[PDB]
């Protein structure tokens, strides 16, 4: 039984009414549970059998639905409700879960400030070159980073890492690291990072010339 | 109050086996079922199976047939999950939960990491001006990273450690400071790696 | 073989097999296929065996007749206490010896302060006994059904506070509610019927495997909203 949650990501503010839906591939009557999970913590049962509130769970959480379509409603969303929510069927084996709905804090659109770091001389000695592009304090989380080496679009040689939403300003930060051998790094001059984000009128390019 | 306490995090090489334990306290686990659920890094939840320690009956998800062994010791109120022929895809947090169909009570989760790479140490490379610090090619996790031994908390973004093609983790950290200060302010990045006891402290200069 | 007996409102054990559709439902209390949602096809063969079959333990697979949930003596009420529990069920006095799910929960006499947690719908039973006769042993009837379903059963009441037992056109049409107020009072609180049809399918599965020990001429069962 395939469980499909909608949306996968949801942006909301304190006090908002929030609705998360769960679609089962076949009818599961009312055999459905809802869980909350925070990073680095175990899931927490909220609702069992579609609409029954688990003891110790605040009344602001309510479940509804039957058959194939289910709804988790959070009435006045509180700060501690920003987490990932999962639905789970318990009708047939194996017990299966939805892919989760991450509930993040709304903020106004903020364009990233972009920075490019050449590999250090210290790293170059070891025979490896890491070129780092930083996208700092942006919102929403969606961003596109494109690497160009002497105007040649790079593919499969970069890794991105995104921070969790900031506790003070509700923004995201992202690092894109281009990895090359010292040999490949020394045969090229222009290293550029191109950033596409909602807050930017046009994609922004930060670059340097090797040496 | 009923509590489920799991064994500590595991580091395993491919082909090896892991055995995770879960101790129940408060309740006398005679009238209950203990379930095993795993969660791969950025992924969702996956049920592996269950056990009723009173009569020792176990049930498993088909995809874990032959590789998983679920047992329990009535006298110690403890359930065990043994997973054999370990693969890199088995790297996950393994949760112990109580209830068969729905779980109100959970364990804290045991982190198992399958990697054919040895407990190698990190190497710090500085990023000069926004100023950064790079922590490259270390195994396993975690790495501490505080600036000016903790002083500089203001505008610091510590990135989660992404796995490389080599099989080694790479974390990075960056701070946002003013352009005037750079020349005077001797900004330092400090990183502690405890599995390989590396206490590297580095300085950034443009 | 016996097509003339399929759905003839009389159970014939010679035709009571999954192939012959449990004698056209006549031997499964009008439940077509009690295992219709069960993901494993040969679960009915393992339903009657007094042993846990984990692959047949899902709610769809009718909890493998509770043999995974209640493995030991707690699977049944003690027969030496069975008449006592029937005589003292829902008499307004707490009898702790009958205050277990297998004995019928003393008809909730010990849990007057726990709010009702009713399952969805009404359990409808046709019993070939006149309403007067049926209600003359109603506590025994409810206690035994409560003991079988491992939950609390009571007569649904109408606007005038009367039990919803109607003449059958001969017999009775009995309307029951399932109160899970103590089912969900743990330990394994997941082995609880969420609705009246679930309970009706389970009763049909017991009648199909000839393991229903109910001293009443029960013809059929169904769940209704
Ligand atoms: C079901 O179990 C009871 C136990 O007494 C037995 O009498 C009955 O014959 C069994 N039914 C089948 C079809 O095996
Ligand atoms: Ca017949
Ligand atoms: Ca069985
Ligand atoms: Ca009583």
């Amino acid at each position: 039984i395939q469980m499909t949650q909608s949306p996968s990501s949801l942006s909301a503010s304190v006090g908002d009414r929030v609705t998360i839906t769960c679609r089962a591939s076949q009818g599961i009557n009312n055999y459905l549970n809802w869980y909350q999970q925070k990073p680095g913590k175990a899931p927490k049962l909220l609702i069992y059998d579609a609409s029954k509130l688990q003891s110790g769970v605040p009344s602001r959480f309510s479940g509804s639905g039957s058959g194939t379509d289910f709804t988790l409603t959070i009435s006045s969303l509180q700060p501690e409700d920003f987490a990932t929510y999962y639905c789970q069927q318990y009708l047939q084996y194996p017990m299966t879960f939805g892919q989760g709905t991450k509930v993040e804090i709304k903020r106004t659109v903020a364009a990233p400030s972009v920075f490019i770091f050449p590999p250090s001389d210290e790293q170059l000695k070891s025979g490896t070159a890491s070129v780092v592009c930083l996208l700092n304090n942006f919102y929403p989380r969606e961003a596109k980073v494109q690497w160009k080496v002497d105007n040649a679009l790079q593919s499969g040689n970069s890794q991105e890492s995104v921070t969790e939403q900031d506790s003070k300003d509700s923004t995201y930060s992202l690092s894109s690291t281009l990895t090359l051998s010292k040999a490949d790094y020394e045969k090229h001059k222009v290293y550029a990072c191109e950033v596409t984000h909602q807050g930017l009128s046009s994609p922004v390019t930060k670059s340097f010339n090797r040496g | 109050q009923v509590q489920l306490v799991q064994s500590g995090a595991e580091v395993k090489k491919p082909g090896s086996s892991v055995k995770v334990s879960c101790k129940a306290s408060g309740g006398t686990f005679s009238s209950y079922t203990i379930s095993w659920v795993r969660q791969a890094p950025g992924q969702g939840l996956e049920w592996m199976g269950w056990i009723k320690p009173r009569w020792g009956a176990a049930h498993y998800a088909q995809k874990f047939q032959g590789r998983v062994t679920i047992t329990a010791d009535e006298s110690t109120s403890t359930a065990y999950m043994e997973l054999s022929s370990l693969r890199s895809e088995d790297t996950a947090v393994y949760y112990c939960a109580r209830g068969s169909f729905w779980f109100g009570y959970w364990g804290q989760g045991t982190l198992v990491t399958v990697s054919s790479a040895s407990t190698k140490g990190p190497s710090v490379f500085p990023l000069a001006p926004a100023l950064g610090c790079l922590v490259k090619d270390y195994f396993p996790e975690p790495v501490t990273v505080s600036w000016n031994s903790g002083a500089l908390t203001s505008g610091v973004h510590t990135f989660p450690a992404v796995l490389q093609s080599s099989g080694l983790y790479s974390l990075s950290s960056v701070v946002t400071v003013p352009s005037s200060s750079l020349g005077t302010q001797t900004y330092i990045c400090n990183v502690n790696h405890k599995p390989s006891n590396t206490k590297v402290d580095k300085r950034v200069e443009p | 073989a016996c097509q003339a007996k399929r759905g003839d409102q009389r159970c014939d054990r010679e035709c009571n097999s999954p192939g012959c559709g449990w004698d056209g439902g006549d031997c499964s209390l009008s439940v077509g296929d009690p295992w219709r949602q069960c993901e494993a096809l040969q679960c009915w063969r393992l339903f009657n065996n007094s042993r846990c079959d984990p692959a047949c333990s899902s709610p769809a697979c009718l909890y493998d007749n509770f043999d995974c949930h209640a493995g030991g003596r707690e699977r049944t009420c003690n027969p030496v206490y069975e008449k006592y529990c029937a005589d003292h069920f829902a008499d307004g006095r707490c009898d702790q010896g009958c205050n277990t799910e297998e004995c019928g929960w003393d008809g909730l006499d010990c849990a007057s302060e726990v709010p009702a947690l009713l399952a969805r719908g009404v359990l409808v039973l046709t019993v070939l006994l006149p309403p007067e006769e049926l209600l003359r042993s109603s506590a025994d009837f409810l206690q035994r059904l409560s003991a079988i379903l491992r939950t609390s059963l009571r007569f649904r009441l109408d606007a005038h506070g009367q039990a919803m037992v109607f003449p059958y056109h001969i017999g009775s049409v009995v309307m029951l509610e399932i109160d899970n107020r103590l089912c969900l009072q743990s330990p394994e609180n997941d082995h609880c019927f969420p609705d009246a049809q679930s309970a009706a399918d389970y009763l049909g599965a017991l009648s199909a495997v000839e393991r229903l020990d109910f001293p009443y001429p029960l013809r059929d069962v169904r769940g209704e909203p």
